[PDB]
Order: C-alpha cells, then structure tokens, then sequence
C-alpha cells in the first residue's frame, strides 16, 4: 500500500537474542541504563517496532 | 563555527579508538535516527574510517 501497510511489523533490536522457536507480544520499551527511564528518552528508549 | 549547508565540512577519522558513547553529553537529539546500524551497537564494529 502507498505508504501503508503498518499492520505488518517487525523488530530491529531486542534486549536479547531469541531462544528458537520462542515467541514475543510484549513491545516494552530497551532501557536505556545511563538515564532514568520510565517514560520516553533518549539513547536506547525508542520503541523497538 | 559550522560550515554553509552547500559547503558541509567534513574530516575523515581513522587511526584512533572510536568512542560513540560521549555523543550523549549534547542535549535530546531531535534526531539520532541510525540507519542501517543500531544505536547501540555502534560501539562494538570495527571499521575502515
């Protein structure tokens, strides 16, 4: 779809590496660990999808 | 002092320890998009310059 096509998603990191065949729903947010993070931030706080 | 848009400076690093990790001393970037890389991964690749 022109610019579309948002329903089909992916991750391009994650706070570890997938064990096979294992499975994932949660989106939380990678800590950023060098500043308090509970709400959006900076250096590692974007949202993984 | 920063260069014009059309006359953007540029400087080659090469020969030196590359520490990605004082980029975070420079306030919440209206932008930090890494493409093609992560931005925390960068600091664990070697590369040419």
């Amino acid at each position: 779809k022109v610019g579309g096509n948002y329903n089909y998603l992916y991750r391009l990191f994650r706070k570890s590496n997938l064990k096979p065949f294992e499975r994932d729903i949660s989106t939380e947010i990678y800590q950023a660990g060098n500043k308090p993070c509970n709400g959006v931030a900076g250096f590692n706080c974007y949202f993984p999808l | 002092r920063f260069a014009s848009v059309y006359a953007w400076n540029r400087k080659r690093i090469s020969n030196c320890v590359a520490d990605y990790s004082v980029l975070y001393n420079f306030a919440p970037f209206f932008a930090f998009k890494c493409y093609g890389v992560s931005p925390t991964k960068l600091n664990d690749l070697c590369f040419t310059n």
